[PDB]
């Protein structure tokens, strides 16, 4: 029976740490509003990438 | 408020009006009404002297406006010449102010 070496596979982070945040996630967004304002200053929608 | 913006298309339409009403087909190649008019006052019959004055005025305006900026652009409205205006332009979009 013959054997062949396993294929190389390098794993690491992404270019400019892509994907580690939650930009453009309507379900999971953020707010920069005042303690007594209740107006989300971060309109984190999926229109812009 | 009499002097009103005129689009080049309207001017060409008026130019065609003048041409047709005067008995020249607009499609017999090129033809401009301004070409059939004298230049100097002493080169024109008294009647069309108003037209001569208009033509001299038009040439003066045309060369004044740089159309071949006049003084409407170079002194202040020119970004290259005006440092303050250029610097203000550079920050046109990077503005931000919330304080609730």
């Amino acid at each position: 029976q013959q054997a062949m070496p396993n294929r190389p596979n390098y794993i690491g982070f992404r270019d400019n740490f892509v994907g580690l945040m939650y930009y453009n996630s309507t379900g999971n967004m953020g707010v920069l509003a005042g303690q007594a304002s209740q107006l989300n200053a971060v309109v984190d929608l999926q229109d812009r990438n | 408020g009499l002097p009103d913006f005129t689009s080049q298309s309207m001017l060409q339409n008026f130019r065609n009006f003048i041409l047709e009403r005067s008995g020249i087909l607009p499609a017999t190649c090129c033809a401009l009404p301004s070409d059939f008019v004298p230049i100097k006052y002493r080169e024109c019959p008294p009647p069309l002297w108003g037209h001569c004055y208009l033509l001299q005025l038009a040439n003066y305006l045309a060369y004044h406006s740089d159309i071949m900026r006049c003084n409407l652009c170079t002194p202040h409205r020119s970004l290259v010449c005006n440092s303050q205006l250029l610097s203000e332009s550079q920050i046109i979009g990077t503005f931000e102010l919330q304080g609730p």
